[PDB]
């Protein structure tokens, strides 16, 4: 469950 | 004052990043000026693969580098930043949204503090809490074998013989062929700034670029096609396998901070001579990681909760303003005893004017640029 | 089978695979269309370039059957020939269409002769049949296939409608982005095709694994797949293996329906040359493009269109070996190679030409004494008009052949056998050094020329290293100009009735420009086809101002067709620029015809400036079929868009280098074929052996560079390779 977590980007607020 | 400690053995619960979006840049020249969006010192990767066979030597050249960085007056200095900051502000107009600001080197040494030891990760910032945000700046090594020496040499060397000063269509023949006896210098960089997060912080931290791969759009978001540039020692059995692995998450820690998604590596023999070039995508390093050592894969992970772990203590124990007239606080954060050590610098500390009331921590331009507003 | 073709398939086999020509399916009777959008046999291509002189000419008088009796049937013909070639290419993003235009003066010269000569050759058979015939119908004349007649105006509409039809109706083409520079744009087909793709490379945003194909039946494509540096390139071309086993049943026949064809591979041929110019031992470093950058020089030295060839170096396809083995020799003794980039290193020059004059004679004596044994063995098995041989009194294989050369090939006494001797060596030196620069930079000057009918001898070429060669662009001649210089008065029907009057008339100022009788040498040739005719040099200033004068009454159509065109390129309503290029072309403040648009590699495979179209292009129009039959159906420009179109100009000059981030295919040659080919080992059946050659298309892996010992993918990349081994 948390083994195979690879770290990765997320969407983030943003200005234009 | 406020005196905190932290457990580096402490994990906490953040497994991904924002992504990355550069809100500026600058070239800082060889006698400490800083140029602000401009890309002279901006280097463009060429090495061709049948260039691997001609044994390049990285120890030429040696004895004419010319290390502009160790004469710096501060060598460590947050001007430039603060002032591509700002240029980004006045081009907004409205404060940047962001809590911790930095440099993507001292954020790289915070993170690793839970995998290294401070003989080797040595650690010592100065936090500054001013109009609601942290800036932090780590103090040199003030100190002021010739084995070591030449192997820091080496990577300024194979960044000289892998990169061309303009892009590769722009340069004639003869500074191609020339380029084997160009000179190294140290100190002249270009520097990208960088918004990213972790968790529920933002980050704005600059990285020194080393090289663009394939093409630069001019007024576009470049992150994609910057490359990192490194030198190491050939791969030779398992053992050298497995510190060429450490050396990798490093590296990967260092690129994925800031969204870097090219990793080239120079392998180089015991006669300083390169051997080999090597491309990774920091993307998949953490998977060849995790197939080859899973020590160091599940590091990655690791590194990333307790990055956001550290960012969030570091918000919670430092107490912010938002009113630029608001007074500044100093603090100092040491990683010593297997721990991280915040405490305030009093106004009987002897650093305590220099961080409060001078162009130490925060230039002038920038504080009344802040006040400003 | 062409010896220079013979010889290419017994030196570089490898580099020769067959078209897969996939067969339209067949379901309840009905033909069932090609799928353009499917995947192809052979392999993905990005770009294809036509030479269409490689199109017009097979189908204007073909070989298989009788020529078409009209012209819209030849360009019918044109259509099927150019769409079978694009079904079993299938570009998928560029297609280049380029008709030869106003060649320079240089070749203008070659053009001259080889029109004087088809022309004069031709009719003096026609006279013969016509009055076998009358004792006891009218071909149509190839010299239409020039710059500036009506056929090529119909030729240019035609092409452009069939791209528009191919656009706007095969789903297979939205992304394709075709690009027709007609005979009104200057220039030959190849060196249109050489320059485009020189704009292409000098992208930032080109992709370096771009994959190249040209479509032509000159031998000089090889080389000039190789000097684009550019190794993901082949040519497509006919089976010329095939038609050497055609003359002899059904599936014989069958090829004659369709013809095969051959991809001739540009990457495995590199990777013959990187071990057929290793030279150990050099003071410099060894470059693989450099090194193929001299072996393109000494081919092109060798044998081009604008000069004539050594007498020592006969042939082309051979004297390469020759020119090789003694650069393998020179080079060590150099500082650097003889070419940088379009460039001449006249010292280096010079030391290979006089390691080439120094075995000249022998080679002379053994080509007369391999000709004696050549008459042994077919023994065993058996002036101002006419043909004279200036070689029989020279007696090349006897001493004393430099004088009896030049005086029986001059007509000069010895004294002034010398100012000849620096004369023409040095119109030589600028002849390759124009060359060189003409397939590497582009057309170094329009108006240069060599003024002799005949090249020094190998041994004259020393004293030239100090020479400062220097070129004058100047500006091409109109299409009336090059046509008054390319053409009989046999074939003056193509021109204007105005200028037909300066080819026959005897009071005319340049009448001395154009004989019905002319000499040939035939130079030692024992064809007839072959020989040098003797033509007068036209005099540029002589001619251009007669041909100026008889402008002014010319009516408003030849002075419209007298006016120089730049290339076009049309798309797709479903492209990628569509929207961009109409809405910055065809709005409201763009109308007025003065803004461009340059354009970059990454969005959507070119790069260029693009204008309004000058044609008379307008959204919401209509295309109509220029050819009277096929019931070929009108268009609509909704589904198109046309626009004038540019290259970029080069910021500097080209580099012959490989560019950052190619990726090669997968090696086709094993150790054992780079062995021979290296220490020159040696071991009808290559036409079965052909076919089992198939070549990977396109980059193999992700990474440039390949495993090495001593890194860490190398490490178990090995440690994988060792255990599978085992
Ligand atoms: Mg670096």
């Amino acid at each position: 469950d948390e083994d195979n977590i690879i770290p990765t980007y997320e969407v983030g607020d943003g200005d234009d | 004052g406020v005196s905190a400690n932290l457990f580096v053995k402490q994990r906490g619960s953040t497994t991904a990043l924002k992504q990355p979006k550069e809100i500026g840049f600058y070239s800082r020249t060889k006698d400490e000026e800083y140029l602000i969006s401009d890309d002279t010192n901006l280097n463009y990767y060429y090495l061709p693969d049948a260039e691997l066979d001609r044994k390049l030597d990285l120890s030429s050249g040696f004895q004419k580098f010319k290390d502009y960085y160790k004469d710096f007056e501060d060598r460590c200095s947050l001007r430039g930043l603060l002032e591509t900051i700002e240029s980004s502000e006045r081009h907004k107009g409205k404060k940047i949204n962001a809590d911790i600001i930095t440099f993507r080197g001292i954020a790289r040494k915070l993170i690793s503090c839970a995998f290294d030891s401070p003989s080797f990760n040595t650690v010592d910032l100065r936090i500054v809490s001013f109009n609601g945000q942290l800036f932090i700046k780590e103090v040199p090594e003030a100190v002021n074998n010739i084995n070591q020496d030449l192997n820091v040499f080496t990577g300024y060397k194979f960044e000289t013989l892998a990169t061309l000063s303009n892009p590769l269509q722009y340069t004639p023949r003869e500074v191609i062929e020339k380029r084997t006896k160009r000179i190294v210098s140290h100190g002249d960089e270009y520097i990208s700034v960088v918004r990213t997060g972790v968790g529920n912080c933002k980050l704005i931290l600059g990285a020194e670029v080393d090289c663009i791969f394939d093409f630069k759009e001019n007024g576009r978001d470049n992150l994609k096609h910057y490359a990192e540039l490194k030198c190491t020692q050939q791969v030779a059995n398992i053992s050298d396998t497995h510190k060429f692995e450490r050396k990798l998450f490093r590296t990967w820690l260092q690129c994925f901070l800031v969204g870097i998604p090219r990793i080239i590596y120079g392998f180089k023999d015991d006669h300083y001579v390169l051997k080999t070039v090597e491309e990774f995508s920091t993307e998949e390093v953490p998977v060849l990681l995790k197939n080859n050592n899973p020590q160091v894969g599940s590091a990655c992970l690791e590194a990333i909760k307790w990055y956001g772990l550290l960012t969030e203590w570091l918000l919670k124990m430092i107490p912010r303003d938002e009113d630029p007239h608001s007074q500044i606080r100093a603090f100092k954060l040491v990683f010593e005893n297997n721990h991280l050590r915040l405490s305030e610098i009093e106004e009987s500390d002897e650093e305590y004017s220099g961080l409060i009331d001078g162009e130490h921590i925060l230039s002038n331009g920038f504080k009344e640029w802040r006040k400003s507003l | 089978v062409p010896s220079f073709f013979r010889w290419l398939s017994r030196k570089y086999p490898k580099i020769i695979s067959p078209v897969l020509e996939e067969q339209p399916q067949i379901v309840d009777g009905v033909i069932l269309p090609l799928d353009y959008s499917a995947s192809n046999p052979n392999g993905e291509l990005d770009n294809l370039y036509l030479d269409m002189n490689g199109i017009v000419h097979p189908c204007s008088h073909p070989e298989n059957k009788p020529p078409p009796e009209t012209e819209d049937e030849m360009l019918l013909a044109v259509f099927e020939y150019t769409n079978r070639v694009l079904n079993m290419a299938r570009p998928r993003k560029v297609l280049v269409m380029a008709v030869d235009g106003v060649a320079p003066r240089a070749k203008m010269n070659q053009q001259r002769a080889r029109r004087f000569r088809s022309a004069r050759d031709a009719q003096i058979e026609n006279e013969a049949r016509e009055e076998i015939m009358r004792q006891r119908k009218k071909t149509w004349d190839s010299n239409a296939i020039t710059p500036g007649t009506p056929f090529m105006d119909k030729l240019a509409a035609a092409l452009r409608y069939w791209t528009a039809f191919k656009l706007a109706t095969d789903p297979g083409w939205k992304n394709l982005q075709v690009i027709i520079s007609d005979a009104t744009v200057p220039g030959e087909g190849e060196h249109k095709i050489m320059n485009f793709i020189r704009s292409q490379r000098a992208d930032p945003e080109y992709n370096p694994n771009t994959t190249h194909c040209i479509y032509g039946l000159d031998a000089d494509l090889i080389f000039l797949g190789l000097a684009t540096h550019e190794p993901h390139f082949k040519i497509l071309r006919e089976d010329v293996f095939a038609q050497d086993n055609r003359k002899r049943k059904q599936f014989l026949q069958k090829q004659n329906s369709e013809q095969p064809f051959l991809w001739l591979h540009i990457n495995v041929l590199r990777e013959y040359l990187s071990a057929e110019l290793w030279v150990p031992g050099l003071p410099f470093t060894f470059d693989l493009e450099r090194a193929i950058d001299d072996w393109v020089f000494m081919c092109f030295f060798c044998g081009n269109d604008f000069l004539p060839h050594l007498p020592c170096l006969d042939v082309r396809e051979n004297s390469i070996d020759i020119l090789l083995d003694i650069w393998k020799v020179v080079l060590p003794k150099l500082k650097t190679y003889m070419t940088c980039d379009g460039v001449l290193n006249l010292p280096s020059v010079e030391t290979l030409l006089q390691h080439l004059g120094s075995r000249e004679g022998d080679i002379f004596k053994t080509r007369h004494i391999q000709e004696a044994r050549k008459k042994e063995a077919f023994e065993r098995r058996k002036p101002k008009n006419g043909v004279f041989d200036t070689d029989e009194f020279v007696k090349l294989f006897e001493p004393g052949y430099h004088e009896r050369y030049y005086t029986a090939k001059f007509h000069v006494t010895p004294q002034d056998i010398e100012q000849l001797r620096k004369d023409m060596v040095k119109c030589y030196i600028e002849g390759v050094a124009w060359v060189l620069m003409y397939y590497y930079q582009g057309c170094a000057s329009w108006n240069w020329f060599y003024p002799y009918h005949y090249a020094p001898l190998a041994t004259d070429f020393h004293g030239f290293s100090h020479l400062e060669i220097k070129f004058e662009e100047g500006t091409p001649f109109l299409p009336y100009e090059q046509l008054m210089s390319v053409l009989p008065a046999a074939s003056g029907h193509a021109l204007p009735k105005i200028f037909r009057s300066l080819m026959s008339e005897p009071d005319s100022e340049i009448i001395d420009f154009y004989p019905e009788e002319f000499p040939i040498d035939m130079n030692g040739k024992k064809m007839s086809w072959q020989g040098i005719a003797l033509l007068p040099f036209i005099d540029q200033d002589r001619l251009l101002t007669a041909v100026r004068a008889q402008y002014p009454l010319l009516s408003d159509a030849e002075r419209a067709r007298n006016i120089r065109g730049e290339p076009v390129l049309l798309i797709s309503n479903k492209n990628a620029n569509y929207e961009r290029f109409s809405k910055k072309l065809y709005s409201k403040e763009n109308n007025n015809n003065n803004v461009v648009v340059k354009f970059q590699h990454f969005k959507s495979g070119l790069s260029g400036i693009v204008s309004k179209d000058v044609e008379g292009f307008e959204l919401n129009g209509k295309i109509v079929c220029p050819i009277q039959g096929g019931s070929l159906p009108n268009l609509s420009t909704t589904l198109i868009l046309k626009m004038s179109y540019r290259l970029i100009p080069l910021p500097s000059r080209n580099k012959s280098i490989i560019l950052n981030g190619f990726i090669p295919s997968e090696p086709v040659l094993t150790a054992y074929d780079l062995d021979s080919i290296m220490y020159k080992y040696n071991n009808w059946n290559f036409g079965n052996d052909l076919k089992q050659n198939i070549v990977p298309v396109g980059p193999k892996g992700i990474t440039q560079y390949k495993p090495r010992t001593g890194g860490y993918r190398a490490f178990f990349y090995f440690a994988e390779l060792s255990r599978n081994n085992v």
